[PDB]
RNA sequence: AGGGGAUCGAAGAUGAUCAGAUACCGUCGUAGUCUUAACCAUAAACUAUGCCGACUAGGGAUCGGGUGGUGUUUUUUUAAUGACCCACUCGGCACCUUACGAGAAAUCAAAGUCUUUGGGUUCUGGGGGGAGUAUGGUCGCAAGGCUGAAACUUAAAGGAAUU
């Protein structure tokens, strides 16, 4: 088979999750960025590298997979984490200004404190 | 309660337990049969003299090879056929 | 439960649990109050009757044996004592 | 005792009449919660707010009464809290361990994921044992998000509450981060509320 | 070079914590021998036999040695140590470290002379490894270490003057015999002496009052 | 633990468990103290002031830890209503 | 059928402190489980014991605190003397500085220390520790 | 040893169990103790039922079914693979 | 050997010497 | 000792297979298998777990009985009578996760409350063979059933789990 050995595949998500900017989808021109940066003995593993690493941009250019934090997955998590649609959160609203609920919990609530508007049906 | 008799009134049914389960002992058993009076070659008795019949050459037991030489001998008291082993090397030349 | 109160526990408990499960035995069952048609002639008689009981001066029956509590007569009328 | 500030107040109690907090579970319930009140012809059992609010209160002290934040350990193994929890960290120190948890953090040292606490928030029991095991076995007090089926084994303190569904769960979390916010002092007025929309800390569905 | 990972490893390096009781009475977990030998500079080691044990594999048996080792202060500390290992000495290490791990404290007493220092322990215990029961009771003075060797040792090693010990199973397997006397000599501290009986204020636990020294 | 003298003899003295007045081991790898920090009419948990609940491991084990801290909170004042004698 | 009330009760009790309950309760209610309870009482092994009293032999309800540690009963009452009772404690007992074994004298019902100070002997029923 | 909690199959209390013959090997064996396996098949196979539509007497009907009940002792099971042998913990489940 | 064999073979030693011991007396 | 004797079917008769097959495989086939009046008193007759009584973590389902449902349906849309659903209880067959505990482990809510040793009580066993044999008694038409050794020999016979 063609089964990518371990070595290669941590030296592939050590360079994704590193220099996102510099890897590019062309195999030539990471292929040389590797041959500058990457200090490999041998040529062939070195290439290998570089393959999985183009392999890797193609597979995570449609989305994220696993593990990875390729400097923009936590701008991404940091960003689209604060939604706050308005009162579409279901409290308080999106009624007649009454809560719905049933006979034990009406009981319970005028038991309790109350200051709520029961609707108990 | 152990599956025994523990009433302050039920010393005769241990007392009978009791005497019951010692035959099993071996010590007991014999003690009371007196088998080593009547059953043993011995009669009892540490030490017992007999007349030399005949030599014997019994072959050994696992792991081993040695003809051990043996003698057999008849009791004088008893009458039995007895079957001894000399203890020390190179005396059945000695014995007659 | 590491603490919990046997002395005075819950009525709902107490009426849930069987009849001799309580902390003082007794009787779960109790007597009723009988009223015939027509006459009154009242007289009082017991839920598990286990007899046909009828009235001391007339053939209509009281209450009918069962297993459980004795059904009584639909034209009867029933109270608690 | 409490100086009758912590109390049932109305905004918090529609908000948990609201998130559905008191249906519990089914007929399944274990005898060592009595939180149970009553029980409904459908099959769901009532929760009372009162007993929630005073283990929610209870629990806030106990986080509270930690000098060190960050010794305050909050993990979830279900979806549904996985970004409760994260922002319940991210207002009030911690560490979240959102996600699956590795086995042996707390006791083995060779793991790089060592962190000991001084107490645990554990959301569910069942699903999170392994975590209450390892708590166990390195002496962590317990906080437990419990359900009526859900076990009460290793449990110091319980959490009332409904385990399925991202709005209750969420809901309960904003508000202990709240009142423990106020307990640690950063929101100086304890009667007005948090001005953070509760919305935050359920997660996104996809 | 230390640098303890647990926390009580640096606040015992601090100098902050000296006796082993301060430990002992909260129950903190320790993970590193460095600690026990810090604390207790006495500790004195002995090992008891090699075991030779065996595990048959595709080609051969392999060999093994289980190595069973005792330590503590003759003043109410003792630890056992089991451990298999591929060679003898890296065996006695490992089971020295395991024993400086597993400390745990004596309930000494007096046989109800109430005259001078403890001599035996407060009341019978009881302890059981597998199949074998070892019993301890209170011993008059003078009577001395009545037990195994191995028991004799260890009682000596832990600090008691007279005891009387009674086994009961196959005494000839020796690590049992230790772990069961091992189990009996923690469970002397659970009897409730009604010198305990007294309600005492309930400390804190070292780490609340030191977190600044703590972590960091 | 005293003598004819009256020095103090045999060290490390144990605690009881607030639950259950059972000693707690120095082996015990199942036990937790809870301590709950005191406001004082602000809202704001004065460092120090914390009261201190005995945990052993066997109430643990049993699952009854949870009842026995809501009973000890009432008993002390720290709650007012959740824990019932009559149950 | 029954057997033993003592002994069915003192297992009660010995249930119930492994369990770790507070209290419990004995349904055969004898006096000498109520002399037994007072013995407890007196020397503080028990908190307070109470006797449900119905038309029937009644119950006992009796609320324990974390101090006895085992309580258990001699079953056949022997006939001990004052010679046998100090060998009878050493056996039973796990040391002489505490722990109490309680034995029908002439007198009445006490432990041994009290049955020794009175120079009374009797049948003994149990010990408790 | 004890190698399953119940020894033999779901017998407790009962004792005695009238005896079923096999349907391959007419092995006698305990009723509860044989395999019993609801076959529920077509008396029409795969891939037949379209030649026999078009090719039948009246339009639609038929689409009959066989039904039977085989009681297969252990080692016809095992034989056979009705049953396959598993690992111990494997044993609990169902 | 299958106990159940050593059995019969006791039983019929067992018949053997009952009819010796018959012709006998 | 009688009736019946349809299938299966020890003995046996054949034909296969095999160096040999008196068996496994194919076909017949007596006693037996079924029923009446009497013996047989045995088994892996197992739950390899004695009977009675008290206590001890939970959960669901099921059988029989009992009680309450501003419950459902069946009826005469609605009384009864039933059949269902919710809650409780007693007595059983049992089942599931765990171990406060027990056990050498397999496992056990009893095999737990036994070295912190005692609820009452009956029976059985003291290394493996000899041997469940001989003999002495007893029952039975018979085969056999109950009680039941000794001489002699051996240092391992065994149980649970691991590679």
């Amino acid at each position: 088979g063609r089964v990518r050995t371990k070595t290669v595949k941590r030296a592939s998500k050590a360079l994704i999750e590193r220099y996102y900017p510099k890897l590019t989808l062309d195999f030539q021109t990471n292929k040389r960025l590797c041959d500058e940066i990457a200090t490999i003995q041998s040529k062939r593993l070195r290439n290998k590298i570089a393959g999985y690493t183009t392999h890797l941009m193609k597979r995570i250019q449609k989305g994220p997979v696993r593990g990875i934090s390729f400097k923009l997955q936590e701008e991404e998590r940091e960003r689209k984490d604060q939604y706050v649609p308005e009162v579409s959160a279901l409290d308080l609203s999106r009624s007649n200004g009454v809560l719905n609920v049933d006979n034990q919990t009406s009981d319970l609530v005028k038991s309790l404190g109350l200051k709520l508007p029961l609707s108990v049906i | 309660g152990k599956g025994k008799p523990r009433g302050l009134n039920s010393a005769r049914k241990l007392r009978v337990h009791r005497r019951n389960n010692r035959w099993a002992e071996n010590n007991y058993k014999k003690r009371l049969l007196g088998t080593a009076f009547k059953s043993s070659p011995f009669g009892g008795s540490s030490h017992a003299k007999g007349i030399v019949l005949e030599k014997l050459g019994i072959e050994s037991k696992q792991p081993n090879s040695a003809i051990r030489k043996c003698v057999r001998v008849q009791l004088i008291k008893n009458g039995k056929k007895v079957t001894a082993f000399v203890p020390n090397d190179g005396c059945l030349n000695f014995v007659d | 439960v590491l603490v919990q109160d046997l002395l005075h526990p819950t009525a709902a408990s107490e009426a849930r649990k069987h009849k001799l499960k309580t902390l003082v035995q007794g009787p779960r069952s109790y007597f009723l109050d009988v009223k015939c048609p027509g006459c009154l002639n009242i007289t009082t008689v017991f839920s598990h009757a286990q007899t046909a009981v009828t009235c001391e001066s007339c053939s209509t029956i009281l209450c009918t044996p069962t297993g459980g509590k004795a059904k009584l007569s639909e034209g009867t009328s029933f109270r608690r004592k | 005792s409490l100086p009758a500030t912590f109390d049932l107040t109305p905004e918090d109690a529609q908000l948990l009449l609201a998130a559905n907090t008191h249906l519990g579970a089914r007929n399944v319930q274990v005898h060592q919660e009595p939180y149970v009140f009553n029980a409904r012809p459908d099959g769901v059992h009532v929760i009372n707010v009162g007993k929630t609010w005073e283990k929610l209160v209870l629990a806030a002290r106990i986080i509270a009464a930690i000098p060190n934040p960050e010794d305050v350990v909050a993990i979830s193994s279900r979806t549904f809290g996985q970004r409760a929890v994260l922002k319940f960290a991210a207002h009030t120190g911690a560490t979240p361990i959102a996600g699956r948890f590795t086995p042996g953090s707390f006791t083995n040292y060779i793991t790089r994921s060592f962190k000991e606490p001084r107490l645990v928030i554990v959301t569910d029991p069942r699903s999170d044992a392994q975590a209450i095991k390892e708590a166990s076995y390195v002496n962590i007090p317990v906080i437990a998000l419990t359900d009526l089926d859900s076990p009460s084994e290793f449990v110091d303190v319980a959490i009332p509450c409904n385990n399925r569904g991202k709005h209750s769960i969420g809901l309960i979390w904003y508000l202990l981060a709240r009142e423990v916010l106020r307990l640690r002092g950063a929101l100086v007025d304890r009667t007005q509320p948090w001005s953070i929309m509760p919305d935050l800390y359920f997660y996104r569905d996809p | 070079g230390w640098v303890p990972v647990t926390k009580l490893g640096r606040l015992v390096k601090a100098g902050k914590i000296t006796t082993i009781e301060e430990i002992f009475l909260h129950s903190l977990p320790v993970k590193e021998f460095q600690i026990i030998d810090t604390l207790l500079p006495g500790l004195q080691d002995e090992v008891m036999n090699i075991k030779p044990v065996q595990k048959q594999t595709r080609a051969g048996q392999r060999t093994r040695f289980k190595a069973v080792v005792v330590v503590g202060d003759s003043n109410g500390h003792v630890g056992l140590g089991i451990k298999t290992a591929k060679e003898v000495a890296g065996a006695i290490r490992a089971g020295i470290i395991i024993a400086k791990l597993s400390v745990i404290p004596i309930r000494r007493g007096y046989w109800g002379t109430n005259l001078g220092q403890p001599h035996s322990l407060a009341t019978k215990t009881t302890g059981k490894c597998g199949s074998v029961t070892v019993r301890l009771i209170p011993a008059p003075r003078g009577s001395g270490i009545v037990a195994s060797p191995a028991v004799k040792k260890l009682l000596q090693l832990a600090g008691v003057e007279d005891v009387y010990t009674q086994s009961n199973g196959k005494t000839r397997t020796l690590e049992n015999t230790l772990k069961a006397a091992f189990v009996a000599i923690g469970n002397t501290y659970g009897f409730l002496t009604p010198n305990l009986w007294a309600e005492q204020p309930l400390p804190v636990s070292p780490l609340d009052i030191y977190s600044d020294e703590a972590s960091a | 633990m005293e003598n004819d003298k009256g020095q103090l003899v045999e060290l490390y003295v144990p605690r009881k468990c607030s639950a259950t007045n059972r000693i707690i081991k120095a082996d015990d790898h199942a036990s937790v103290q809870i301590n709950v920090a005191k406001v004082d009419e602000e809202g704001r948990a004065i460092p120090g002031e914390y009261v201190t609940y005995a945990l052993s491991g066997y109430v643990r084990s049993r699952g009854e830890s949870d009842d026995s801290l809501n009973r000890l909170a009432q008993n002390d004042g720290l709650l007012k209503n959740v824990w019932s004698y009559s149950r | 059928t029954r057997s033993s009330v003592l002994a069915d009760a003192l297992n009660a009790i010995n249930n119930a402190e492994k369990t770790g309950k507070r209290q419990v309760l004995i349904r055969p209610s004898s006096k000498v489980i109520i002399k037994f309870l007072q013995v407890m009482q007196k020397h503080g092994y028990i908190g307070e014991f109470e006797y449900i009293d119905d038309h029937r032999s009644g119950k006992i309800v009796v609320q324990l605190n974390g101090r006895l540690n085992k309580c258990g009963v001699i079953s056949p009452r022997f006939n001990v003397k004052i010679g046998d009772i100090e060998k009878w404690t050493a056996n039973l007992l796990p040391a002489r500085q505490f722990g109490y074994v309680i034995l029908t004298t002439s007198a009445g019902i006490m432990d041994h220390e009290e049955a020794r100070r009175k120079h009374v002997s009797g049948k003994i029923l149990g010990f408790v520790y | 040893p004890k190698k399953r909690a119940s020894n033999g199959r779901n017998k407790k209390g009962r004792g005695h169990v009238k005896p079923v013959r096999c349907v391959n090997c007419s092995k006698s064996i305990p009723k509860d103790k044989a395999i019993k396996r609801m076959a529920i098949r077509n008396i029409v196979e795969a891939a037949a039922v379209r030649d026999l539509s078009e090719a039948s007497v009246y339009p639609e009907y038929a689409l009959p079914k066989t039904y039977n009940k085989l009681h297969y002792c252990v080692s016809c099971a095992i034989h056979a693979r009705i049953v396959r042998v598993r690992s111990r913990e494997d044993r609990k489940n169902r | 050997m299958r106990a159940k064999w050593r059995k019969k073979r006791t039983r019929r030693l067992k018949r053997k010497r009952r009819k010796v011991r018959a012709r006998s007396k």
